[PDB]
């Protein structure tokens, strides 16, 4: 059968996603790319402006920029993307979200958040 | 005899410090511990009747940034952060 | 205007896969998740009115390896295993 | 004081029973093992606790086996200090200690290491 890498170890034990939640008419899916250095845990809010491409946010004592990529000829189809969710049948293992009507479930919005030039 | 293993803990929890020989440390001192932000690498394996899935994160990608799903509520204007990995995919056939 | 952030998971629970535009993956298709095994870097920091306590990880052993702590039962024969960063600690007068 | 720039702390610190240490009827151990040994795929560990020096079989692997606390070089360790979660806020941490307040020492501390190669 199959067998990873010498050094990796199966990921046992995900977290919660609600997945019920998706085709709900109210809720959108996204996708945001943001810099590593970045601690979203000390964030209490995004102020991203989902009415712009382009914008200028400020998280803690920084400005980045912003990038609503869906909103660009480039990230028009994100239909490559597939969002992999866990299964309550075969133990420890993923399978590909879909909707009600056997659709496979795409990113409504898509954001990279990136740094402002500097000269380190 | 075989020693059994009852549990294992991978998350911290005990801390081993070293100082020098008869070290005394006052029974009321607090201390805090940090943990460097070293983001995972993962590899992915996907098996259908007729295919083979395999992908794997970039290594660079993975030092630089950090990619999150978020579920947001159009009408509370309220989101949940997720941070999850992006995986670059093959297929293949059997 | 600024999105609230309701909750943040930073563990890992969803997969974000690339294949190529229009991929279609059929909904039994089974797939599982591989971490790539790393140890963790430290930073251990105390204090009292009197002293400061400061200390780190190996960079090296971090990479070679791995220490345990253990509480071991002579009678059952069975261990309770945790896993721990060992840090080189200094005592500087406040 | 200030971490590093890119550290974060540890504010979720998993239990560690204190409590068990006092009794007579357990041992405190300290085990150096490769880091590219998988403890979590393990259900046994075959070390001989009576031996200074042995062999130990894991996965298929060949590994020597040295309980150092059975060496002149390895029997005091007053140096290492274990620091545990307290019960109050598993936030901060406190040194391991007895009724006779003085600092918590490993019984035991064990070596596991490869046997030598010529990669």
């Amino acid at each position: 059968g199959y067998q990873p890498p010498s050094d990796y170890k199966q990921c046992k034990h995900l977290k919660s996603f609600p997945v019920s939640e998706l085709k709900g008419d109210n809720k959108e899916l996204w996708l945001m790319k943001v810099p590593a250095n970045i601690d979203i845990s000390q964030l209490k809010s995004l102020p991203l402006d989902t009415d712009a491409t382009v914008s200028t946010v400020e998280l803690g004592s920084k400005n980045f920029n912003v990038l609503q990529n869906t909103s660009t000829q480039e990230g028009s189809d994100n239909t490559n993307l597939s969002l992999l969710i866990p299964s309550e049948k075969k133990k420890e293992t993923l399978k590909v979200a879909t909707s009600k009507d056997n659709k496979s479930v795409y990113f409504d919005r898509v954001f990279t958040i990136s740094e402002t030039a500097r000269i380190p | 005899r075989s020693i059994a293993i009852d549990s294992y803990q991978e998350d911290p929890s005990v801390v081993v410090s070293n100082f020098f020989k008869g070290v005394r440390v006052p029974k009321d001192t607090e201390f805090q511990l940090y943990k460097k932000r070293k983001q995972d690498q993962f590899v992915l394996h996907g098996e259908n009747e007729r295919l083979e899935y395999d992908g794997e994160t970039d290594e660079l990608t993975t030092k630089t940034n950090q990619y999150m799903v978020g579920l947001y509520d159009k009408q509370s204007g309220k989101i949940n952060l997720y941070r999850a990995p992006v995986v670059t995919s093959k297929i293949v056939s059997k």
